[PDB]
Formats: C-alpha cells, sequence, structure tokens
C-alpha cells in the first residue's frame, strides 16, 4: 500500500495528513498482512509508531506467520521503539511463526538494554521454541557473552535440553567458546548430559579442552 | 454517475453570477467529494469536462473587473492533488488533464497580454515548475509557457 511508503521512507507531514484525511489507512495492511506500525516499526521511525500508538493501534497485531511487532522492537536494536510498545502492554512472551519469543531476537543483535526491559516486564528466561532451544542456545551460538551474562542477572537456566539434546554448553563447546564455557561450567551448567548421538561435551570440545572442562568442574 | 454532477454544474453556473470567492471556498467542500466520487471511467468524463469549467469560470467572473491574483494564485499553487491524496485507486485517466493544462494556458493566453506586470513572474515561476513537478505530458504546453516566456 501507500502507507508502507510512507511509513517506509519516513514522510512526516505526509504520513499526518494521510492519517488525519483518512484514519482508517492506520488500520489497513498490505497483502502480506503488515500494518503500518510493521513497517514503521521496521524502518525504526520513533515519531510515527509514538503516532500510531498514540491513537491506540492494538500492540498485538500478529502477521500471517505470527511476527508480533516486539519481535520487530527486540530484533530492531532500537532501544525507544521497545520503550514504547512495552509502555503500551506489548505481549513479552508471544508466539511467533516458529514458536520464538522477543527474547531469541533481542538476543541475536546483543542488545542489553532491550533484553533489561523484556526480562524486567516478566519475560520468561527459559522461553523455548518449538526446537526447544532458548536464547543461550543462538547468543552462544554467535558468540554473545554479556548477553548470556545478562540472562544469569534474571537467573536463566544453563542446561537446557535443545531438539538434539544438546545443552547450552555443547554449543558453548561446539562454537569453540573458551572463556563462554568456563563461565557456564562455573555457574552451573553440566557436563554430564548427552545429545543424541550419545557425545558428552568433554567429547565435543577438540584440543583437550574436555581436560580442563571437567578439571574447572572438580575445582 | 455524473448524473448528480451535471445538476450541480448547469444550475451552478446560473447561481454563481455576482457572488464573490467566498462561494467558491464554500464549493471547495462541494467539488471535494465531487472528485472523490465516480470510479467511473467513461461516465465522468462529462462531470469533470463540466465542472473544471464551471471553476474556471468563476475564475474568469473573479478575474474579469480586480484582481489581486494572490489568494488566486495561492488557491491552485496550494492544492493540486488535494482530492487526488485520498483516492488510493488512481484511475490512470490523462483524458481531462490535456484539457485541464490546455485550458489554463489558454486563460493565461487570454491574460498574458497586458493585465498587470505583478502577478505573471510569480504564475509563471509557478508554471515552469509544474513542468518539473509534471513528469509526465505531451510536452507541448511546457514549451509552451517557457517558449512564450523566452520571448519575453
Amino acid at each position: 500500500l501507500m502507507v508502507c511508503n510512507l511509513a517506509y521512507s519516513g514522510k512526516l507531514e505526509e504520513l499526518k495528513e494521510s492519517i488525519l484525511a483518512d484514519k482508517s489507512l492506520a488500520t489497513r495492511t498490505d497483502q502480506d498482512s503488515r500494518t503500518a506500525l510493521h513497517w514503521a516499526c521496521s524502518a525504526g521511525h520513533t515519531e510515527i509508531v509514538e503516532f500510531l500508538l498514540q491513537l491506540g493501534v492494538p500492540v498485538n497485531d500478529k502477521d500471517d506467520a505470527g511476527w508480533s511487532p516486539l519481535h520487530i522492537a527486540a530484533s530492531a536494536g532500537r532501544d525507544e521503539i521497545v520503550k514504547a510498545l512495552l509502555g503500551k502492554g506489548a505481549q513479552v512472551n508471544a508466539v511467533n511463526q516458529n514458536g520464538c519469543t522477543p527474547l531469541h531476537y533481542a538476543a541475536s543483535k546483543n542488545r542489553h538494554e532491550i533484553a533489561v526491559m523484556l526480562l524486567e516486564g516478566g519475560a520468561n528466561p527459559d522461553a523455548k521454541d518449538h526446537y526447544e532451544a532458548t536464547a543461550m542456545h543462538r547468543a552462544a551460538a554467535k558468540g554473545n557473552l554479556k548477553m548470556i551474562h545478562i540472562l544469569l542477572y534474571y537467573k536463566a537456566s544453563t542446561n537446557i535440553q535443545d531438539t538434539e539434546g544438546n545443552t547450552p554448553l555443547h554449543l558453548a563447546c561446539d562454537e569453540e567458546r573458551v572463556e563462554e564455557a568456563k563461565l557456564l561450567v562455573s555457574q552451573g551448567a553440566s557436563i554430564y548430559i548427552e545429545n543424541k548421538e550419545e557425545k558428552t561435551p568433554l567429547q565435543v570440545a577438540k584440543g583437550g579442552l574436555g581436560l580442563i572442562l571437567k578439571r574447572m568442574v572438580e575445582g | 454517475m455524473a448524473d448528480g454532477g451535471s445538476e450541480r454544474a448547469d444550475g451552478r453556473i446560473v447561481k454563481m453570477e455576482v457572488d464573490y470567492s467566498a462561494t467558491v471556498d464554500q464549493r471547495l467542500p462541494e467539488c471535494a467529494k465531487l472528485a472523490k466520487e465516480g470510479r467511473l471511467q467513461e461516465v465522468i468524463e462529462t462531470l469533470l469536462s463540466l465542472e473544471k469549467q464551471t471553476r474556471t469560470a468563476s475564475d474568469m467572473v473573479s478575474t474579469s473587473r480586480i484582481l489581486v491574483a494572490v489568494v488566486k494564485m495561492c488557491y491552485e499553487a496550494k492544492e493540486w492533488d488535494l482530492l487526488n491524496e485520498n483516492i488510493m485507486l488512481l484511475s490512470k485517466r490523462r483524458s481531462q488533464l490535456k484539457q485541464a493544462v490546455a485550458k489554463m494556458v489558454q486563460q493565461c493566453c487570454t491574460y498574458v497580454e497586458e493585465i498587470t506586470d505583478l502577478p505573471i513572474k510569480l504564475r509563471l515561476i509557478d508554471t515552469l515548475r509544474m513542468v518539473t513537478e509534471g513528469k509526465i505530458y505531451v510536452e507541448i504546453e511546457r514549451a509552451r509557457l517557457t517558449k512564450t516566456l523566452a520571448t519575453i
């Protein structure tokens, strides 16, 4: 639609005069079940979402797949848009297409402020997706150490079994992250849980890193 | 259907004889919704070939005896696509637009010899920016205004 270009390019007076001339344009969606809030959150505009959320657009408007705007602001890295969506009362544990939560995608961008805002509002630290994977599996899958640490500021678990039976320690050792493995082990990781491949975290680690893993377990 | 605007046209040309420009401001909401409605492609062509002659005929009456031309150039200069912003379905007509611009350059041709040196520079400096803002034309009037200005 035209409001997709208006909210995409950031036309201030064109969108203001367009909504003040026709209030239906705010509630109108395109063929992909995406309203102006999804385009203005995907673009990161503050004033446009302040006008749309000021008029009182439903914050829980999901698309065809189920992507809530809180995933767009969480993954977007825009702290102010998370302040606005959480200010309007967004669902901190909204279910998207693949059953994930905004914690996984805010963790993907390594945005600490968004994680504090979401987890402070009542987000589940151990929120599991369809594949039984939490934000620690993905943050550890890229190397977000401080994201896992601020996840541990909210008493998150470090032994979530993945769809293959892999704990966050398995993915930390698979990513060849030494400090992350030593920190997860030092903070309560289990080295005895095995996956579907029947491989312990010691065997998954190469270069004799399992000896210092279990060494730090006993030490 | 244009049968609703036809009575407003042939009745408006009879009722609009001596009234000032304020009645045209009263006609702005009467013609805004009249231009917004009428999704018919070939039927509303008469409505657009009559209403524009009503408003430009009122422009002729307003420009007949006394003319300040400031509010006149501000009306069209500030209101170009006001009726084209609410309509999401552009009817791709381009049938009365050539008669629109050709009639505007015809009235400006009747007002271009010697009337008043002040509004001609702002009207021409406006329409040469309308050349750039158009981007879609038969390239006849756009050259006409700039060559009849270049001759001056």
